[PDB]
């Protein structure tokens, strides 16, 4: 368009709400898949799009594992991992970044989102019962 | 009401007219959309003139504020479609409709303009129509808000302004 | 079938082996290759 | 959408952020067994029973609270050490 | 010289399946063609379609609102069985099973024990 644009856009509705947000320590992707190269591009998309919303990210590749099985003809499924280790990120945060790469995620490959939540002692356990 | 609505809908003027005057011998009220099938029905009605019309139009008017019922948009929306029919004569009506609908609180429509914008057209007012719209956003009130634009870009045809 | 258990307790993609073998040779089943 | 997997939850907490004495711990640690590891001084609840998450998660918090309760408690019989 | 915001005016007034049709034509005034792909994901979301992201397993499934307790300790439903005896015993075995069963709801849970009372009242 070089021209004809829109005058204005209708930004979504994000409220602050009064209730207390929920605080992640870690939040672990494990993104599981057949194919390297895909699983690669993901984890491009996947950090870029950490670095520009602030989270701290450290990317491993746990070990692939191959499951052979016989009908002689010999058949094989690779299943490749790649883990993305969010850190220090709160609940909206999580939440917004987890709709993106959940979204984006591309055929053939399956997401593990494990999410440790931080919180306080129950108010019934801090002293004993007299 | 749904009688007279289903009369004035498939074109029964006449008998939905007989029907409302039975509705007041009964001592009962009407609707606010009764009213609108009965402007619609009194502005259909055939061999009167604009003068004997718009009287009977305001005698509805002063009818609906007797049975303490207040309009809709729909109501002046009606008015104004009906006045189209009526052309050179109905403006100052049309703008006496559109000052009332802005007094008692109704906000008007895309609906309305349009109807405002093709009773005139048949043109300085579509200026005062923009200034006015300039930068607002609208929301779905009445069917005939979608034939707006297209009246609206018909005058900035006929005008011969691009600005507009 | 629930009434049998009580009283008892009162006591990988289903195919055949040829439908498997014809998808998977054709590349119609993600995942499997051969090795 | 659904998965059987997603209602497991496990709590972690260590020992030594809990108010308790010699005895309490002594007990909590003999309760649990091998739910608390001794090099890492944490206390690791899973719950899975229920089918939801919220319940699995409300289980754990109980669990938690009962164990630290009958871990500050001394029957009769514990004088038979 | 003057808008036609100000004038004479006409000083009258002062501050069922008819109701649906007519929302329905109201609905129709902004019935447009999906301009391009995010659109079109908007209207799956909307109309249940497509799936509600972040991945939530446990989407439109509720269980009844049932709590924990009432899973985990069944026990109140032997009430009306032997208190002492080896019925006891085997319905003591059969709630600690069925409290630790994630697939069933309280509802089947329940009517398993109601099942068991009747049968062992006939017998």
């Amino acid at each position: 368009l070089h021209v004809d644009v829109p005058k204005d856009l209708t930004k979504p509705v994000v409220t602050i709400s009064d209730e207390p947000d929920i605080l992640y320590k870690r939040l672990s992707v494990l993104v599981k898949g057949h194919d390297k190269a895909v699983l690669d591009s993901y984890e491009y998309f996947a950090v870029l799009a950490a670095k520009e919303l602030g989270i701290s990210i450290k990317v491993h590749e746990p070990p692939r594992k191959i499951e052979r099985f016989t009908l002689r003809v010999q058949y094989e499924m690779r299943t490749l991992y790649r883990c993305l280790e969010l850190e220090h990120l709160t609940g909206s945060t999580a939440d917004v970044y987890l709709e993106y790469i959940q979204r984006n995620l591309p055929e053939g490959v399956a997401m593990e989102v494990t999410k440790t939540q931080l919180e306080q002692l129950p108010e019934h356990i801090k002293e004993p019962i007299w | 009401c749904t009688m007279i609505r289903g009369m004035v809908k498939h074109r029964a003027y006449e008998q939905a007219l007989n029907l409302y005057t039975e509705l007041l011998n009964n001592r009962l009220h009407a609707d606010v959309y009764t009213f609108n099938a009965l402007i619609e029905a009194t502005v259909c009605a055939i061999n009167e003139k604009f003068e004997e019309k718009w009287s009977k139009i305001l005698e509805l008017l002063r009818h609906m504020v007797a049975q303490k019922v207040k309009p809709n948009l729909q109501t002046f929306n009606t008015i104004l479609k009906c006045l189209r029919r009526f052309h050179v004569f109905a403006r100052s009506p049309a703008l006496q409709v559109l000052r009332e609908m802005k007094a008692i609180g109704i906000e008007p429509s895309l609906a309305t303009y349009h109807h405002i914008i093709r009773l005139f057209d048949q043109s300085f007012i579509i200026y005062d129509i923009m200034n006015e719209l300039m930068g607002k956003r609208f929301s779905p009130k009445d069917p005939d808000d979608d034939k707006f634009f297209q009246s609206a870009m018909s005058i900035c045809s006929s005008l011969r302004d691009l600005e507009l | 079938a629930d009434e049998r258990l009580r009283i008892n307790s009162l006591r990988r993609w289903r195919l055949s082996r040829i439908v498997f073998r014809h998808l998977a040779d054709h590349g119609q089943l993600s995942g499997i290759q051969r090795a | 959408v659904r998965n059987p997997r997603a209602r497991v939850v496990v709590l972690r907490v260590k020992l030594s952020s809990l108010n308790l004495d010699d005895h309490a711990k002594k007990k909590l640690i003999k309760l649990v067994g091998e739910r608390y590891c001794k090099t890492t001084d944490v206390l690791t609840i899973k719950t899975d029973r229920c089918p939801l998450r919220r319940q699995n998660y409300d289980y754990a918090v109980y669990l938690l609270t009962v164990l630290y309760h009958e871990s500050w408690n001394t029957e009769e019989w514990e004088k038979s050490k | 010289r003057k808008n036609i915001f100000t004038g004479k005016r006409l000083n009258i007034f002062d501050m069922s399946l008819w109701d649906v049709e007519f929302a329905k034509q109201l609905a129709t005034v902004n019935e447009q063609p999906l301009q391009n792909g995010f659109e079109e994901l908007i209207q799956w979301t909307k109309e249940g379609k497509l799936w509600e992201f972040p991945i939530n397993n446990e989407a439109g499934f509720d269980d009844d609102g049932s709590e924990f307790h009432e899973h985990i300790f069944l026990e109140k439903h032997l009430e009306s069985f032997p208190k002492q005896g080896p019925i006891r015993h085997f319905m003591e075995l059969v709630t600690c099973g069925l409290s630790k069963n994630p697939y069933l709801s309280v509802k089947q849970k329940v009517e398993h024990i109601e099942w068991f009372r009747n049968y062992f009242n006939e017998k």
